[PDB]
């Protein structure tokens, strides 16, 4: 699919007064490659891949400015929501963004996203147009306005479309080598005894990139999928992530039954049994 | 507010007496305050903890990891406290599932 | 080269 450049930033609110904890993470694809995190004293933007540590100096001290003034932006953009809710300074509260762009075939913006949340929910975001806003309340209309009256889409259009591509392109070519490999699943069934006088088969994938991942269990005589047990998909910690469906059959079918594995690290759908 | 989703697991296959990597997956809570913690027979771990994200509909994961040697006695399980808990949740760790 | 360089934001 199309390569994506994307970034997360969450700021909460303490009660404590006046500060708020400010942390980034920055994604290609499903590879994290940078984070910030406000905690710590002399905060940086860090790596957390090795190819984009063929950055130099210049580009870590301009990402850690960014973040520093974005971070001190949400904190008063938490007070000005408090405000805008009728909320008291007691309690706690939370400001996330998540924004991005998407590759196209001719190396320009396929799509472009910014959404920003308040609380977990939906507060503003910019509309597939990239030039207008959509407030999911009245207390968004406020920054909603704000904002068409500040023209800010244009400049949020014309970071989507030109430096979040050409960075993303960039680090495409930096990590060509881990970013634009697909890593097929390693699959395998393991039979399991369990149940009375009933076999639990679980079907395992595993080391898979990127996260996308088809996985059901088919049975001989019937055309749907059967049902199963299945677990969300979840990282393995080294960059990949893994998955499993199970399903208990008599102690008698074990080859009736036959998992199937689509992802697009595969030639072709996989099919064990 | 969104309780917390716990998966407890290994990186690679469970094999006795070899080297592995031990994970617990959070996921799908808000608010993001959490306390998340890996246990050996009932006894925190050492252990590494993500940075701070969140999916598509902005509930939060956090991933809790280490290196572990699983053998058939020491026990091991993740204990995450949220808002939404009442209790701790307890996942005990299991090389099936 | 990565994040968008907001200045004049403090704007919600």
């Amino acid at each position: 699919g199309p390569h994506s450049l994307s970034y997360f930033y969450t700021a909460v609110s303490r009660p404590d007064r006046g500060d708020s904890r400010f942390i980034a993470v920055g994604y290609v694809d499903d590879t994290q490659f940078v984070r910030f995190d406000n905690y710590a004293p002399n905060p940086r933007m860090e790596p957390r891949v090795p190819w984009i540590q063929q950055e130099g100096q210049d580009y870590w001290d301009e990402e850690t400015r960014k973040v520093k003034d974005n971070a001190q932006t949400y904190g008063v953009g938490l007070n000005t929501l408090r405000g805008y809710y009728n909320q008291s300074e007691a309690g706690s509260h939370t400001l996330q963004s998540m924004f991005g762009c998407y590759l196209g075939p001719d190396g320009l913006l396929l799509h472009g996203y910014r959404q920003d949340a308040y609380d977990g929910a939906d507060y503003i975001a910019l509309n597939e147009d990239l030039r207008s806003w959509t407030a999911a309340d009245m207390a968004a209309q406020i920054t909603k306005r704000k904002w068409e009256a500040a023209n800010v889409a244009e400049r949020r259009r014309s970071y989507l479309q030109g430096l979040c591509v050409e960075s993303l392109r960039r680090y495409l070519e930096m990590g060509k080598d881990t970013l634009q490999r697909a890593e097929p699943p390693k699959t395998h069934v393991t039979r399991h005894p369990s149940s009375d006088l009933g076999v639990t088969l679980r079907c395992w994938a595993l080391g898979f990139y990127p996260k996308e991942i088809s996985l059901t269990w088919q049975r001989e005589g019937q055309d749907q999928s059967q049902d199963m047990e299945l677990v969300e998909t979840r990282p393995s910690g080294d960059g990949t992530f893994q998955k499993w469906a199970a399903l208990v059959v008599p102690p008698g079918e074990e080859q009736s039954y036959t998992c199937h594995v689509q992802h697009e690290g595969l030639q072709e759908p996989l099919t064990l049994r | 507010a969104r309780p917390p989703k716990v998966q407890v697991y290994s990186r690679h296959p469970a094999e006795n007496g070899k080297p592995n990597y031990l994970n617990c997956y959070v996921s799908g809570f808000h608010p993001p305050q959490i306390e998340i913690d890996l246990l050996k027979n009932g006894e925190k771990m050492n252990a590494e903890q993500s940075d701070l994200s969140f999916s598509k509909d902005w509930s939060f994961y956090l991933l809790v990891h280490t290196e572990f040697t699983p053998n058939a006695v020491d026990q091991y399980s993740c204990r995450v406290k949220h808002v939404t808990l009442d209790k701790p949740k307890i996942v005990k760790w299991d090389r099936d599932h | 080269r990565v994040e968008d360089v907001t200045n004049t934001a403090e704007y919600w």
